[PDB]
């Protein structure tokens, strides 16, 4: 799930590290 | 407190001391030293490997390197693997080798460490929450439900598990029961429930349902920081910005590809109706829960950054058009699509996720009347042929009451002010 046009999952980015 | 030290640690706490000394003087190197010549002397020792663990971790921190995070996230990993390892010293290592997992993005692994500590602790109630967020961050919402139903079974006034259980039940379109669950576990003010999310769904349910209630807690996380302001509610943002709801061409310094897509915008609609002739399965139904009745779709040719290829067999004039303009096709937080709504559709009130974008909408097929767009205070309609500039991170609802379809074009830039490094580096979205 990606958020596109709304803010509708957990989390929207998908985080690597520093 | 924490009691780290079984039997055979306390003989050595003297060494064990002068290394942890070391760590905590910033003596990052030293100190691993010390800890690897504990571990080798000391091969069983818990408090030992801990202390290699810690210093690795610290280690990443002042190298800003994810490869020695890893190497500490296997140390983590192997103190729980030792004999004799105290309760709280097995915890504090799972907790920190989970959380550093997640903070690296290896969520699955993260999962993993989470069963375990829950399958070790069955009566930490705290570990159980920790593992509906891990089930939460690889997209497991029935398992991350069933979570927070056990907690909040055990302990009906947790808030960390109400909020989230509210959230996870506002996503399944479960709105008024979503309510109770989002504003207890807020007003619980319990460590975790002061989100910018559970502010943003608490309300969205609200609005949805007619309760007029909803903006006293935008207000409210407008004041607690999570909102730039009560009509602008992303959440993934680079403070600063110019906020306001509409743009013209030359406030966004973009006027070449306005141009463009103004210039030639008969073949960016003839492109999207042959598709919808011949290949309407290209066209995907919003999954968003965006709307309230209707039927609405996107062809999506671009998203984060990213050119889908297949999609572009489709368009291929538009898609060579759009090459031109890194500002839309390396915008890795937006999209570009074409967009198809129907009439008898109604659009809930919504906030995109990110400040970062500003939201092109070319028109393509505009019926005479029916089709508007409300943005904050200002309400607008389409022509075909001309382009319209909002920042959907900015509350915006749409309606389509017209007798026959609106077909619009939605090309996302790049927030004008942001740099060439904040465009290369901000996470996609
Ligand atoms: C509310 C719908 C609108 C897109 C469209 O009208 O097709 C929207 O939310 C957006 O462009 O972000
Ligand atoms: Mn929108």
């Amino acid at each position: 799930g990606k958020c596109k046009d709304g803010l509708g999952e957990y989390t929207c980015t998908s985080l690597e590290g520093f | 407190k924490p009691k780290l030290l079984n039997k055979f640690d306390k003989t050595i706490k003297a060494e064990l001391d002068a290394a942890e000394k070391l760590r905590k003087r910033g003596k990052i190197e030293e100190a691993v030293n010390a800890f690897k010549e504990l571990v080798r002397k000391y091969p069983q020792s818990p408090r030992a490997r801990y202390g290699k663990a810690q210093c690795e971790d610290d280690l990443a921190e002042k190298r800003r390197s994810n490869e020695v995070l890893r190497g500490a996230i296997e140390t983590y990993q192997e103190v729980a693997s030792l004999p004799d390892v105290p309760a709280d010293l097995l915890k504090l290592s799972l907790k920190r080798r989970s959380d550093r997992q997640q903070f690296l993005g290896h969520m699955r692994g993260s999962l993993l460490t989470l069963q375990r500590l829950v399958q070790l602790f069955p009566n930490d109630t705290s570990l159980k929450n920790d593992l509906g967020v891990g089930y939460l961050l690889i997209g497991d919402n029935d398992n991350a439900k069933k979570v927070y139903e056990e907690v909040l079974s055990v302990t009906p006034n947790d808030g960390f598990a109400k909020v989230h259980y509210g959230f996870i039940l506002k996503a399944q379109n479960k709105i008024a029961e979503s309510i109770p669950y989002l504003k207890e576990g807020i007003e619980s003010g319990d460590p975790g429930t002061d989100d910018g999310r559970f502010y943003f769904h608490l309300g969205d349910a609200m609005q949805r349902v007619g309760n007029k209630e909803a903006y006293k807690w935008y207000e409210l996380g407008h004041k607690r920081g999570h909102f730039a302001s009560v009509w602008q509610r992303s959440l993934y943002n680079v403070n600063g910005l110019k906020a306001q709801p509409w743009w013209t061409p030359k406030e966004t310094g973009y006027t070449e590809l306005v141009k463009s897509l103004e210039r030639n915008w008969k073949l960016i609609r003839d492109e999207g109706l042959a598709v919808m002739d011949k290949a309407k399965g290209l066209f995907l139904p919003e999954d968003e829960n965006l709307r309230e009745k209707g039927d609405w779709s996107q062809f999506t040719l671009w998203q984060q950054g990213r050119r889908n290829e297949n999609a572009c067999k489709g368009a291929p004039k538009t898609c060579t058009l759009l090459e031109k303009f890194p500002e839309t096709t390396g915008c890795r937080r937006g999209q570009i699509k074409y967009s198809i709504m129907h009439p008898g559709t109604h659009v809930w009130p919504h906030t995109g996720p990110t400040n970062c974008r500003l939201r092109m909408h070319l028109g393509l097929v505009i019926p005479k009347e029916g089709c508007k767009i409300r943005c904050a205070n200002e309400t607008k309609t389409w022509e075909e042929g001309k382009v319209l500039i909002f920042d959907d991170s900015f509350e915006h609802e749409v309606w389509q009451d017209a007798s026959s379809f609106r077909l619009i074009f939605i090309v996302d830039v790049w927030h004008p002010e942001l740099t060439p490094q904040q465009r290369r580096s901000l996470p996609a979205i």
